[PDB]
RNA sequence: CAACACGGGGAAACUCACUAGUUUAAGACAUUGGAUGGUGAUGCAUGGCCGUUUUUAGUUCGUGAAUGAUUUGUCUGGUUAAUUCCGAUAACGAACGAGAUCUUAACCUGCUAAUUAGCGGCGAGUACACUGUACUUGCUGCUUCUUAGAGGAACAUUGUGUGUCUAACACAAGGAAGUUUAAGGCAACAACAGGUCUGUGAUGUCCUUAGAUGAACUAGGCUGCACGCGUGCUACACUGAUAUAUAUAACGAGUAAAAUAUGCUUGCAUACUUUUCCUCCGCCGAAAGGCGUAGGUAAUCUUUAUCAAUAUAUAUCGUGAUGGGGAUAGAUUAUUGCAAUUAUUAAUCUUGAACGAGGAAUGCCUAGUAAGCAUGAUUCAUCAGAUUGUGCUAACUACGUC
């Protein structure tokens, strides 16, 4: 091994480990495809 | 005493409870101060593969903060707080008064 | 254009009664006449901000800018250098790409700020942020305001 | 075209037409007469 | 410590993670309360941090796994939901359905409501994937129950 | 240079018996766990073997691996 | 003593403080003279003509402005002055004189008596505007 | 504009049992309709009051 | 079309699946058999989700009635966004959808409240002016404005026409508002062999599974370039460029590496302390940028009674590819990172292409919109010409028709 501490390989979706479409806003760290399943149980609701 | 919640009804229920609670020991209160609402807004694309018309929907987690404060000794307010609690709301006690 | 009749009463003693440009130029000219202010040397060569690229093309511009800063000081009490950089901001043409905001050069601002302070017109306190006005400078600004106010009036 | 040289109703364009000169040269003539945009009335 | 905005999301994420953990366990009932059989489960979560639709749907997916006929199973489950006091219900079974060529079949009864926020308020919902012998069925259960009543009621005495 | 770590396996077995459960997540690169400073990979391989032999039950939710030691597993493990 | 009103076009809000006085008009820390654009200078001079000097001459006006750009702010100021003038004559002077004054103001325009009804429509995905959309293609 | 079947049906029930409480005025009818029928929305109540007044 | 700034997919490495190769065990069970994994194959095996069908009024049931598929109900007619209502009628009565509901924005309660908002009350100064005004430090009953709760307000209200003079429509007045007030959200029936197994320990079957299509590591590649078509940006000047001045905004968003001290042989080990996301402020720097520090879990500090740019005001050009334009290139010092060398990004000076308002074609738009002008957020170690929000500057033209 030889580690990389920054950029794409430093992070993932916490739920699915995929590296794509990740919401890091408010430090959620979930990809939106996973997040839209759970956003209600997380406590969000859409209105607009 | 600061009250933070994501649920309107629960925070309002706590408001009525604290108003009664204050009058039980006949305390001198400043009226409940509702602090500016923070909304945790996520504007989210619909489709897991990004299909069709682009199509975004806007999700909101809206948290309510309120503060009600009291000029009273430290023991009285903490004991009042412990009788007044319910699980859902987040309570912070900042009173050093006498 | 220069003066119009109006029915309402005015304060008649402050920059809040004055044509900003006329005031700025007059005080700059007065300051240069007095010779308290200096350009100096290197500041003849410099550029005023990358949003411009150029420079004011007037040779008395530093005194004008100093005077303009002093007016901002009268408006806004405890402001500092980053506030000044932001104050004098404009748009910058990014070549083929669209505009984004660009600061005025910070050394000329810093130099003016220091120079006014050395000449006693402003005072940095331990309290709050930056430099506020000294009373002597304020009274002079008021006197110049009074001169202009009389000059237009009669 | 040929409307530009140094030597020989108030409004600069008319002056520039009349003597066949630039608007800078017209403005200079206005300034000599007097002895953005401006008010000529 | 961290912001309220950070705090509330972290609480929500944890709530989802525990709920999904519970969903892997689930059989007897939907829930049995937080603790600040069950003893071992409590021990696992304490280590880690240091009627309603879903029960009916889960019952149905177990019956599909047991190899009972889909139509008979769905009819029974639907009937139980209505009998037990649902004001309406819709159960959809999607997928292979004893063939290579997939299809879906809807089984609704009662006043099942889809329109507006009253639908969201009074319709309780559950989704289940059944992996079976030939591939996969998706069950989607919707149960409509009061908690007061629909706004379409005129309410004249 | 270094080989298979039996002493670490012995330590892991003791920890497993004492608790009767382990929650520790999937990833093998990390070696830090609140009760353990030995690599996750070593424990994970042993847990896989124990599960296969039916001395452990898995429950699994997105990298959370919820391992419980079985009564037959407790008796066998104890020494 | 004191009477209070406000004016509200788009974001902008101009609150008017009308006290017993002598004919002074301010905008925050600044005299009314410092509006600057000639057109918008007239827009706030307009109510001054409608009430004349001698009805202005026993009141001072101070106005407090937040939000919007200049054209919106000046219309908010103008509305605040209109309502302000009326409120002083309703609280201190006379209802009949206030009605007479309001008639004059109404004859000039509605906009210094009743605020704007126009407010922004949100952007929606698929175009730069509220309604305007990105180009279709074949 | 118009008025839907729910509004008309509610209005038809009214008068039939309640004409002796009804009046010409809309604001009083709004009060009467609120008093008599436990309508869940203001909009709905106003429409029923309006049509009952009509 | 509804593929084509679309795959939230703004690729230096990491990324990556590709190309050149270098490695590795991370082979459960009794090194041999054996299994276990796969951003491999299969969306015409499938689940889920999303798109279309389609932003429009359509769908269905109970019983009755009409060799049968089938039909009535669900309609001559009036009316409506409306299987909306009236009305009519082998049907009568329903249920779903729509409407109602829900989120904003719009206006009003000498009602509800005052903190981390204001106002006054009142001390202290510096200026100005008189039978008060302006400005800062110091202390401290009101709630109109700041915030955020509850509650009101349109029902076609009144009037006049039109309309079976029924459901209803039209105009004017009143009114903060008169189309369901304007904008959203939610989105049936029944489909499509639309897209997605490269989002998922959702997943069948198939390939492969240790000179591995796994994991991991080093380069190169994704931006290549005789060339063709989409979507966007910037221009073609004088109602403009250039330089000063005056004004100002809403939505926001913000907390395990490194450094230093000690012991040892520039290196290592141990100890110990900050930075970490936002940076006011103060020094130094043309500039980028640097250094020193302070407040920030946030109505408090960055910073928002002011954080933008077009506006607007005075000056300089003066119609000439012109000082328009900024393509293209050279020389710098910075910045992020191990790595910038396919100009990463940044500024400084110079360099000064096409383009003289766009042919055939064709897009979007009706009121705070359209257009122009900005800017926050998203990705982000490193980066907006993208997307998604938000504001300011505030148009034209019917106001309808098939």
């Amino acid at each position: 091994v030889h580690p990389k501490k920054y950029g794409q390989g430093s992070r993932q979706c916490r739920v699915c480990s995929n590296k794509h479409a990740i919401i890091r806003k408010y430090n959620i760290n979930i990809c939106r495809q996973c997040f839209r399943e759970r956003a209600d149980i997380i406590g969000f609701k859409k209105y607009r | 005493i600061a009250l933070t919640s994501k649920n309107l009804r629960a925070i309002e229920k706590v408001c009525s409870d604290i108003m009664k609670g204050a009058k039980e020991k006949n305390l001198n209160v400043s009226g409940p101060v509702r602090l500016p609402v923070k909304t945790l807004r996520i504007t989210t694309r619909k489709s897991p593969c990004g299909e069709g018309t682009n199509t975004w929907d806007r999700f909101e987690l809206r948290i309510y903060k309120r503060l009600i404060d009291l000029y009273s000794q430290c023991e009285v307010v903490t004991q009042m707080t412990s009788i007044n609690i319910d699980p859902v709301v987040e309570v912070e006690v900042i009173i050093t008064d006498s | 254009r220069l003066l119009e009749p109006v029915p309402f009463v005015k304060t008649n003693n402050c920059i809040k009664d004055v044509d900003a440009d006329l005031f700025i130029r007059s005080y700059a000219t007065h300051l240069k006449l007095h010779n308290k202010i200096t350009y100096p040397k290197w500041c003849t060569f410099v550029k005023t901000g990358k949003g411009r690229k150029l420079a004011p093309l007037n040779e008395d511009w530093y005194f004008i800018r100093a005077s303009s800063i002093l007016r901002r000081l009268y408006l806004h009490p405890d402001i500092g250098v980053g506030f000044l950089r932001r104050q004098f901001s404009s748009k910058q043409r990014r070549g083929v790409a669209p505009n984004h905001t660009s600061l005025a050069s910070g050394k000329i601002l810093r130099s003016i700020l220091q120079q006014l302070e050395n000449l006693g017109y402003v005072e940095q306190n331990p309290k709050k942020k930056g430099r506020r006005l000294t009373t002597k400078g304020e009274n002079a600004i008021n006197n110049f305001a009074r001169y202009i106010n009389k000059k237009v009036y009669n | 075209k040929l409307n530009h040289a140094v030597f020989i109703v108030i409004t600069p364009s008319a002056i520039a037409e009349k003597y066949k000169v630039n608007l800078s040269v017209a403005r200079a003539v206005i300034n000599h007469l007097a002895d953005s945009q401006k008010l000529y009335t | 410590p961290i912001s309220k905005k950070r705090k509330f999301i972290n609480d929500g994420v944890f709530q989802a993670e525990l709920n999904e953990f519970l969903a892997r366990i689930l059989a007897e009932d939907g829930y049995s309360g937080v603790e600040v059989r069950i003893r071992e489960l409590t021990s696992l979560v304490q280590k880690r941090f240091f009627l309603c639709a879903m029960a009916q749907a889960e019952s149905l997916r177990y019956k599909l796994l047991k190899g009972l006929a889909v139509r008979r199973a769905c009819y029974g489950v639907l009937r139980h939901i209505m009998e037990s006091g649902a004001k309406g219900c819709e159960v959809i079974v999607s997928g292979k359905l004893r063939a290579q060529r997939a299809k879906s079949m809807k089984f609704r009864d009662g006043y099942l409501i889809s329109t507006g926020e009253p639908s969201k308020r009074f319709v309780n919902t559950a989704t289940r994937s059944a992996q079976l012998k030939q591939g996969v069925l998706g069950i989607k259960v919707k149960i409509m129950l009061p908690t007061s009543i629909l706004p379409d009621n005129i309410s004249v005495l | 240079y270094s080989y298979i770590p039996k002493q670490n396996k012995k330590l892991i077995y003791e920890y497993l018996f004492k608790e009767g459960v382990i929650v520790v997540e999937k990833d093998a690169k990390i070696p830090r766990h609140p009760h353990l400073n030995v690599p996750n990979l070593h424990i994970m391989m042993t847990l896989k073997s124990l599960k296969s032999r039916n001395y452990v039950e898995e429950k699994y939710n997105w990298k959370h691996q919820y391992f419980i030691l079985n009564n037959e597993g407790i008796e066998y493990l104890r020494e | 003593k004191r009477v209070q009103t406000f004016g509200k076009k788009k974001t902008a809000v101009a609150v008017a403080t009308v006290t017993n006085g002598k004919g002074l008009i301010k905008l925050n820390g600044k005299n009314l003279d410092l509006v600057e654009p000639y057109i918008l200078k007239t827009k706030v001079y307009e109510p001054l003509w409608l009430i004349g000097s001698g009805k202005l001459k026993n009141l001072d006006i101070r106005i407090r402005v937040k939000g919007g750009g200049q054209t919106s702010q000046i219309y908010a100021i103008r509305q605040a002055i209109g309502k302000g003038i009326i409120s002083y004559y309703q609280k201190y002077v006379d209802e009949s004189t206030k009605k007479e004054l309001k008639d004059v103001l109404l004859r000039y325009d509605r906009s210094l008596l009743v605020g704007d009804t126009r407010r922004c429509e949100p952007k929606k995905f698929g175009g730069k505007g509220a309604r305007a959309r990105y180009q279709k293609s074949y | 504009r118009v008025r839907t079947k729910t509004i008309k049906r509610a209005a038809r029930q009214i008068v039939e049992k309640y004409y002796a409480k009804l009046t010409l005025d809309f604001q009083i009818n709004k009060k009467i309709t609120e008093e008599v029928a436990i309508i869940p929305s203001k909009r709905m109540k106003n429409k029923v009051a309006g049509f009952v007044t009509h």
